[PDB]
């Protein structure tokens, strides 16, 4: 080496090293040790370059232009020895990164000035072979570029974009050379439309080849399988690195196929880590993306639509940033409420559904940027939001709180006797309307909320449940994964100025051109409070708990139990009566002629958060306890429900006793 | 825990008096239960040595079972209960392997009396399992050299003159040992050997009868077994018999024969481990049927049983085995049948639709048929190697992992790409660094095998270090980056902590929200056996050669020992020069200028 060294220095013989390494001369040898008695053939070039790389890798990089050229004016005949100087010069250029700096991006744009020389390589009719090695080449240069000299024009895009758009369409090549493009598409995302909607148009045909429309249709432990959700996963991570509004759009038509995903968690984290992350630009064109999905009149069916909202748009908005839902919600103030003031049809099965789902995602929209937003903007002095159509500035107050809560209002106080088209729908319209009117009740005003039913055959506790659904309560709560992420990078792909040999590691898989993954201590890795919680309900199996309208209004009673109403320190709080909302609750439940359903209701809110039903007491303590004991309930034998029921109000015991009243003791002997 | 001797040897006292006074002695009361407890406390028993007092006190004195199982002599339908004696002797014996000789001599006796005068059944099966366990308990004929083999064999010779009305589950289990009455010492068994042959194969094809009479199936299963275990040890190579061993193979050849009625197996399981265990036996047998057999065996290794499927995985690999080293030996006129062959494994290896177990055997052929390609040839083996290297970097070089086992697979097919390697005039250029990754990962996933398995996965890697190093000087410089890589990922993995690790196996860890896997995390330690094994050599040098049909026969070759230790020291001394170890102090600070005093600087050390 220190003789080649020397060699090198005396002159700037760069020419007669890239000739010796580029040329066909076999040194035939012996079977190396014993291997089968007759000769080895290998090259001199290759021999060569393999012993004293890094003096040949320097010197090449010393004279680059020079160097660069010859190599590729070279690569017609000798595709073996040019992809090998190549690889080995951006290997030395990727080592040394901190402090070699722009050699490498040097070298990149000097590779890619000469992409028509290489326009041989990766043609039709081509080896396979070789299609691989011009990809490999392509995605060591993406890298070593960092995306800084590399871009939509002035960077001779052109032949590169077709380099890259060709490998995609091409149908010999096998899934994980197209998972390395997938990998590669984020150096393509700064499109500008036209021309380059062909990405799209390949993205979508690739799509549709290679993916079931049932995400069941391969079992566990097939090789179709482990594929499939391979090419998800790098979908996934190249939208995560990439922020395309595109690869959100076609991720989420994947998604919302089918109710159930079999990889439905990927799905979500990456929506959540995309959230979280980015600037505001990105996000509200992100939003405006999937909001512009939802609010388009296709042939698309209901519960498609449904989802757009449910699964992918939620989870971006409650991981938004402030000022982007704002904006968003000015954006999108004017249409929502005059289609949630909009009549109905009712003529067509067709045009009912979508009417009904469009609604129900408006309000659940309205719910979360009022959930999440403080009240300096949805009503205030100085709000942005511009509700009304004159605007200018004009007057003051809430023009926009009140006509949504009336419209709320107006959605729970339906009567549906002699109505029968589509029922749960509108149960969910309803319970809809009503956790969109608590977000929006639970930070404008204070003290004592709406009035409550009111009669007048428009009560909402008949609209919001089902009536018929027998819940199947069992005996306890019992008896109501997948492919997980896998293996991890750990101590790899960065060198993260933490460790050496992480940073090796690093650029083992550079070389190679593979990821490597170790083995994990857990298979689940949390990595924060991710999905965990939302900015005590360990129970999700009951069909009462997991029921639309449970967690909201059990939020709410919590909300009324803290800062409102009397001041605390209150000695025997009037124990003659209740406050409006609770001798509303208390007259619901109390009654035995309310439907069954209603009645489990309200007395599971009572058992949920117990703190608030406790004030108020030898009130509540008749009302379960008729329901736990009558013949009709949530069925036979000491079901949990019962055990809670019981446990609850024995523990309430010496604050009050269910003694004295001679109607309450019968029952309790009853219940004995 | 503690006081288990003292109650075992009260209920031995127990019952060593419970025969007295009255000779009903609680008819089949008073004794089953106490034999029941005691077999429960001795099954429920704990891991120390504590358990060798009990193991004494049990073969002992008077107030021991076997003395109580001698006075049992004259039981005439008295005391049904020496048939659970016999079980819970058994389950203790494959409970506890006998520490001393001199209690199987009496195990032994006590278990030939007790076959003398025993009336009807519900014990013979018991006494001939116990029989069958206890001759396994050696396997090294140190011990039990007495040789009373002589009147064993006289006395089953002496049963098999009635032949009337022995009952199924007795003839069945009479026949295994009869059969496991081979393979216990030389010089024994070889002037009767010809007359009970004779015998036993007269009596099996009585069994089949081939007609439509009663086949007896529980006993052609046991006749299965024993033709089995006769054969481990005699050669009885049909090489030089060409009629008495013919009709052996046709014998198993009807017995794989599938049908509807799976008649709880046994009889389709015995003839395949036969098969698996004796293929090298049937010498072109195998080959004047390969379609069939072959057929029949896949159809085997497609069901749901365990054992059938493990009997089948077998059976399918030493045929396979089989066929490829005589087509390897004569592969010049042998040319249809690897035609066929390697058809059904291109048809299996590109069918993207197909299974684990499927996909395993197609690479196993892959590895076994590369030779014969090689010869008829040249251009085959190419497209084999870049058809299993894209499976391999499929299937493992991957971050999916649904759940399955996807590691205990991966020597199975290490050691058959090596052959493909090996067989290689030239390697693509392209596929070297999959290579790489797949030899390393191998090396990381180490310490998740048993030692069998830890064995196979050296032996792959010196295989796959052999095919490597006999290619070129270039993949020579492939090999030490592979062991680079796999010391640095070794030096990576978390540092043993100075503390005590306390009491070992204290829980089973927090247990929480569905912690399953057993991924155990390595240590420094955990891969001193690999680098040992890799380092010795020269047993998996010969063991591959005696395997394997190469031009390795050479001392050149065999030297891995001096290339692994020179990549190890070169690897060492990289790692060394590579590291970073400056050492700075971080609780102080810069830029200090009329600031508080214990900002300002520590006191001077």
């Amino acid at each position: 080496s220190g003789l080649l060294e020397l060699a090198f220095a005396f002159g700037g013989l760069c020419e007669r090293l890239v000739s010796l390494l580029l040329n066909p001369a076999v040194l035939s040898t012996a079977s190396l040790g014993s291997s089968q008695g007759s000769v080895i053939h290998f090259s001199h070039g290759e021999y060569f370059y393999s012993l004293f790389s890094e003096t040949i890798n320097t010197e090449l990089l010393k004279n680059l232009d020079l160097a660069v050229l010859e190599l590729m004016q070279s690569s017609v005949d000798n595709t073996k020895m040019v992809s090998a100087v190549l690889n080995g010069m951006l290997d030395q250029s990727f080592r040394e990164r901190a402090n070699q700096k722009h050699q490498g991006l040097k070298l990149a744009t000097t590779i890619l000035q000469h992409w028509k020389k290489c326009d041989s390589w990766w043609a039709k009719d081509s080896p396979l072979e070789t299609k691989m090695a011009v990809l490999a080449l392509l995605a060591k240069i993406l890298q070593i570029d960092s995306s800084v000299s590399f871009n939509t024009s002035h960077g001779s895009f052109p032949e590169v974009f077709t380099t890259y758009i060709s490998l995609l369409a091409d149908t010999k090549l096998d899934l994980h050379l197209k998972g390395q493009a997938v990998t590669l598409l984020p150096f393509f995302t700064s499109l500008t439309g036209g021309s380059l909607e062909e990405l799209r148009r390949v993205l979508e045909q690739l799509i549709v080849a290679h993916f079931p429309m049932q995400s069941r249709e391969f079992p566990p432990g097939t090789p179709r399988f482990n594929n499939y959700v391979d090419c998800m996963k790098k979908f996934l991570d190249a939208l995560e690195l990439s922020q395309s509004p595109m690869l959100l759009e076609l991720m989420t038509e994947v998604l919302c196929r089918e109710q159930q995903h079999v990889m439905e968690e990927l799905f979500q984290s990456s929506f959540r880590r995309i959230a979280r992350r980015g600037s505001c630009v990105t996000q509200v064109g992100l939003l405006e993306s999937v909001y512009e999905m939802f609010r388009k009149d296709d042939p698309r069916l209901s519960f498609t639509r449904q989802s757009f909202v449910d699964r992918s748009l939620l989870t971006l908005l409650w991981h938004c940033s402030l000022d982007a839902l704002r904006e968003f919600f000015s954006t999108i103030v004017v249409d929502a409420i005059d289609v949630l003031k909009s009549r109905f049809t009712k003529l067509n099965e067709s045009t009912f559904d979508t009417q009904i789902t469009k609604k129900m995602g408006y309000y659940k929209i309205l719910d979360v940027m009022y959930s999440r937003l403080p009240k300096d903007d949805v009503h205030a002095k100085e709000s942005k939001i511009n509700q009304v159509f004159h605007g200018s500035c004009i007057t003051e107050g809430n023009e926009l709180t009140k006509t949504l809560i009336k419209l709320c209002y107006d959605a729970f106080t339906e009567n549906m006797a002699g109505e029968n088209q589509l029922l749960e729908r509108r149960r969910l319209y309803h319970c809809a309307a009503y956790n969109c009117a608590i977000s929006v009740i639970c930070c404008v005003f204070n003290e004592l909320k709406f009035y409550q039913g009111f009669l007048f055959s428009e009560k909402p506790e008949k609209n919001l449940l089902i009536f018929e659904n027998l819940i199947d309560l069992k005996r306890r709560y019992n008896f109501p994964n997948g492919d997980s992420d896998g293996p991890s990078y750990m101590s790899s792909l960065s060198y993260l100025a933490d460790s050496t040999l992480s940073e090796e590691m690093s650029q083992f898989d550079f070389s190679t051109g593979v990821q490597s993954y170790s083995y994990s201590s857990q298979d689940p890795r949390p990595a924060t409070g991710r999905f965990r919680r939302r900015e005590v309900l360990e129970l999700e199996m009951d069909e009462l708990n997991r029921h639309e309208c449970m967690a909201p209004l059990t939020a709410l009673v919590k909300h009324m139990h803290r800062s409102l109403g009397p001041p605390q320190g209150e000695e025997d709080s009037v124990p003659r009566d209740l406050p409006s909302w609770m001798k509303f609750l208390h007259g619901k439940l109390g009654n035995p002629i309310v439907p069954l359903n209603i009645r489990l209701f309200l007395a599971k809110l009572v058992i949920n958060t117990e703190e608030v039903f406790r004030p108020y007491a030898k009130h509540w303590l008749s009302p379960l306890l008729q329901l736990a004991a009558s013949e009709n309930n949530g069925g036979e034998g000491i079901h949990y429900m019962v055990v809670e029921i019981v446990a609850t109000i024995l523990s309430w015991t010496g604050l009050a006793t269910p003694t004295g009243v001679p109607k309450d003791e019968v029952l309790a002997n009853r219940l004995l | 825990m503690a006081g288990s001797g003292a109650g075992v040897r009260c209920s031995l006292l127990r019952l060593q008096e419970t025969l007295s006074a009255a000779d009903r002695c609680g008819a089949a009361l008073a004794g089953h239960q106490l034999i029941r407890g005691l077999g429960q406390e001795c099954v429920l028993s704990s891991s120390p040595a504590v358990l060798a007092l009990q193991t004494s006190l049990v073969f002992s004195r008077d107030f021991g079972l076997l003395v109580f199982v001698r006075k049992s002599l004259n039981s005439i339908e008295f005391r049904e209960c020496r048939e659970e004696i016999l079980k819970f002797l058994c389950i203790f014996l494959e409970k506890m392997g006998q520490k001393i000789a001199p209690y199987s001599v009496e195990i032994k006796n006590t278990c030939t009396s007790v076959y003398t005068k025993d009336r009807a059944a519900k014990c013979k099966i018991p006494a001939l399992d116990l029989l069958i366990k206890l001759l396994q308990t050696f396997r090294s004929s140190r011990l039990m050299d007495e040789f009373k083999i002589g009147e064993l064999f006289s006395k089953f010779y002496g049963e098999l003159a009635l032949k009337k009305k022995i009952p199924d589950t007795v003839l069945e289990k009479v026949y295994e040992l009869l059969g496991l009455l081979g393979e216990v010492h030389p010089s024994e068994m070889i002037n009767n050997a010809e007359n009970l042959f004779r015998a036993f194969l007269g009596e099996l094809k009585t069994q089949m009868t081939s007609a439509v009479r009663e086949p007896k199936l529980p006993v052609l299963a046991g006749c299965l077994k024993g033709l089995s275990s006769l054969l481990c040890n005699f050669t009885k190579s049909m090489e030089e018999d060409p009629q008495t061993s013919r009709e052996i193979f046709n014998f198993v050849l009807k017995a794989i024969r599938p049908q509807i009625d799976l008649k709880r197996y046994a009889v389709p399981s015995a003839g395949l481990r036969l098969f698996a265990l004796h293929a090298s036996q049937f010498s072109t047998c195998l080959l004047d049927n390969y379609v069939s057999l072959f057929e029949v065996l896949l159809k085997w290794c497609a069901h749901t049983n365990v054992e059938l499927k493990k009997a089948a995985l077998s059976a399918l690999e030493s045929f396979l085995k089989q066929v490829s080293n005589m087509v390897a030996k004569n592969a010049e006129m042998h040319k249809n049948k690897l035609q066929y062959f390697m058809e059904q494994f291109y048809g299996i290896i590109r069918n993207v639709d197909s299974n684990n177990k499927e996909l395993s055997i197609a690479i196993r052929g892959y590895g076994l048929f590369a030779g014969p390609c090689k010869v008829i040839n040249a251009k085959d083996v190419d497209f084999m190697y870049v058809e299993l290297i894209q499976r391999c970097k499929q299937m493992f070089l991957t971050q999916t992992d649904t759940g399955d086992d996807r590691v205990y697979q991966m020597p199975s097919f290490l050691q058959s790409v090596a052959s493909v390697l090996l067989y290689l005039d030239t390697v693509p250029e392209v596929y070297t660094p999959v290579l790489e990754h797949l030899v390393v990962m191998q090396i990381d996933s180490f310490p998740q095998y048993s030692p069998k398995m830890q064995l196979v996965c050296c032996r792959a890697i010196v295989k796959v270090f052999l095919a490597l190093a006999a290619k070129g000087p270039v993949l020579r410089n492939c090999i030490s980056t592979v062991v680079h890589q796999g010391l640095i990922r070794i030096c990576s993995k978390p540092v043993v902590l100075p503390k005590g690790p306390e009491s070992e196996s204290e829980d089973h860890r927090a247990s929480g929200e569905v912690r399953t896997g057993k991924w155990k995390v390595p240590t420094y330690k955990d891969y001193v056996d690999l680098f040992r094994h890799l380092l010795s050599s020269d047993q998996m040098m010969d063991s591959i050669l005696a395997d394997e049909a190469f031009f390795s026969v050479n001392s050149s070759s065999e030297s891995l020992n001096h290339l692994l230790y020179d990549e190890f020291v070169k690897s060492v001394l990289k790692i060394v020069e590579k590291l970073d170890l400056t050492l700075e102090i971080q609780t102080v600070g810069e830029q200090e200028n009329g600031d508080e005093a214990p900002g300002v600087w520590m006191i001077p050390t």
